[PDB]
């Protein structure tokens, strides 16, 4: 009330391009939120921050309106004032990366959230960001368990690519989350299902170390003769077969149709690239 | 006369809440002393408080059916097709408790929507035939509605209405027959 007397109270570009209504959203408390309603008009959509900024994953986000970190810090009360207040605006959302508060709310768990919003708005579901990506990306490639188990209750379509083809399991599997792909196979999502150059998920199973993900992806249908022919695969095998006692070699041999055919081909892929 | 002897300080008062989470206008809007609660508004307390249960003033006096104190809401700025923790509207306990003047009240004379879906996906026209009220349900496909439009558990209405036994409220989805939902 006593700064309220002065100052404009929606300042913020030093060091944070944002507002003070971005900070009360932020950290809680609400009735500082309602008198910044009654201050500030409530939707502004700030900047880029400077130097260093917050929020951890975000590295850089420009043009959060305050209902977005209220979505992100967890903040459910004042998430059910900024649904009831003016300028709401929980459909467009948008952000220079590209991101819908529904997104931010899955860079956390923070459940709560998802259900204010899902209850609220239910086109949401999938909506798509700049990248492409929907809600079940982020909450499959964060590893939110049961985050990804609302985001299936309320219903989306589990093989939904991105603007490069992604799956959502070729998120989780590239993050490695084991549960989360036991979640999408067990209920869903197709192995045999390419990208935009040509891959699958147990090619990024086999990219980024995660034996168990690969064992259990490995378990699943997929083309071998498919996959032999991409060396970087054939390559990225042999270095996790190096780290896990060679027993994933062995596996990709043994589930093939024909496991002499790809154990003797794959080794003179070997011998070939040695 | 409580409400003389303090300046500003009476919003202090009235913005607090329970150990239910109740502010006063939850309390005289759950009871419907309607002029207590013309008392209340003039004296400009926040209408967006919420209990333990997420539920708003208009949850309350609709849960027990009062027509002037919705429509006091309403004129300081209530905010229709809130939703409590199972994400039940207004509509949503209006349809459960029977008030059809209520129903007419919120869907025409405010505007609101029919087809709301709770957290378990139900319209009010089979959370209306869970309770199993004829009347209301009579209002609702009056006004018109997604009959067959399926639950959490993929529950036409009328599915709902059996595993709660009203006969006659299977006797107005199907005498009626709009949906051929036999």
């Amino acid at each position: 009330d006593v700064l309220k007397s002065t100052n404009s109270l929606r300042i913020n570009s030093k060091k944070l391009g944002l507002t003070p209504l971005h900070v009360a959203a932020y950290y809680g408390q609400a009735d500082t939120v309602r008198e910044l309603l009654t201050s500030v008009p409530a939707t502004v959509k700030s900047e880029t921050p400077t130097g260093q900024s917050l929020f951890g994953d975000l590295g850089t986000e420009s043009g959060m309106t305050p209902l977005h970190l209220a979505a992100f810090s967890g903040n459910e009360n004042v998430v059910r004032l900024l649904l009831n207040s003016a300028g709401v605006q929980v459909d467009a959302a948008t952000i220079e990366n590209g991101y819908n508060p529904l997104h931010l709310a899955c860079f956390g768990g923070h459940m709560s959230v998802v259900g204010l919003l899902l209850s609220r708005s239910a086109e949401l579901l999938q909506s798509q960001d700049r990248n492409g990506r929907t809600g079940l990306h982020i909450a499959a490639m964060h590893g939110h368990i049961q985050m990804v188990e609302i985001l299936l209750g309320q219903g989306a379509e589990i093989n939904a690519t991105d603007r490069n083809g992604w799956t959502p399991l070729h998120c989780a599997a590239k993050a490695g989350h084991l549960e989360v792909v036991k979640l999408l196979c067990e209920a869903g999502a197709s192995p045999k299902s390419e990208t935009n150059y040509g891959c699958a998920a147990i090619w990024f199973a086999a990219s980024e170390g995660h034996n168990e993900v690969l064992r259990y992806l490995m378990n699943k249908e997929h083309d071998t003769y498919g996959l032999m022919e991409d060396k970087r695969f054939v390559y990225n095998l042999m270095v996790v077969s190096k780290n896990h006692n060679n027993k994933p070699i062995q596996e990709f041999v043994l589930v093939s149709p024909a496991p002499v055919d790809t154990a003797a081909k794959l080794s003179n892929i070997y011998i070939v690239l040695s | 006369m409580i409400s003389h002897m303090n300046p500003t300080d009476i919003q202090k008062a009235m913005n607090r809440q329970s150990s239910v989470g109740w502010t006063p206008l939850l309390i005289a809007c759950h009871r419907g002393h309607m002029e207590l609660v013309n008392n209340l508004l003039a004296n400009h307390a926040r209408v967006d408080v919420f209990d333990t249960e997420g539920r708003s003033a208009l949850h309350l006096a609709a849960e027990r059916g009062y027509l002037h104190v919705c429509d006091a809401l309403l004129t300081n700025k209530a905010f229709i097709n809130s939703k409590s923790r199972v994400g039940r509207t207004a509509l949503h306990l209006a349809a459960m408790n029977g008030f059809t003047h209520l129903v007419k009240f919120l869907i025409k004379d405010h505007n609101a929507v029919i087809d709301i879906l709770t957290l378990r996906k139900q319209t009010p026209l089979h959370l209306a035939a869970a309770s199993g009220q004829m009347e209301v349900c009579q209002l609702l496909l009056e006004l018109g509605a997604n009959i067959d439009a399926t639950d959490d558990l993929g529950q036409k209405p009328i599915h709902v209405a059996a595993q709660n036994n009203y006969s006659e409220v299977a006797k107005l989805f199907l005498q009626q027959h709009p949906s051929l939902v036999n």
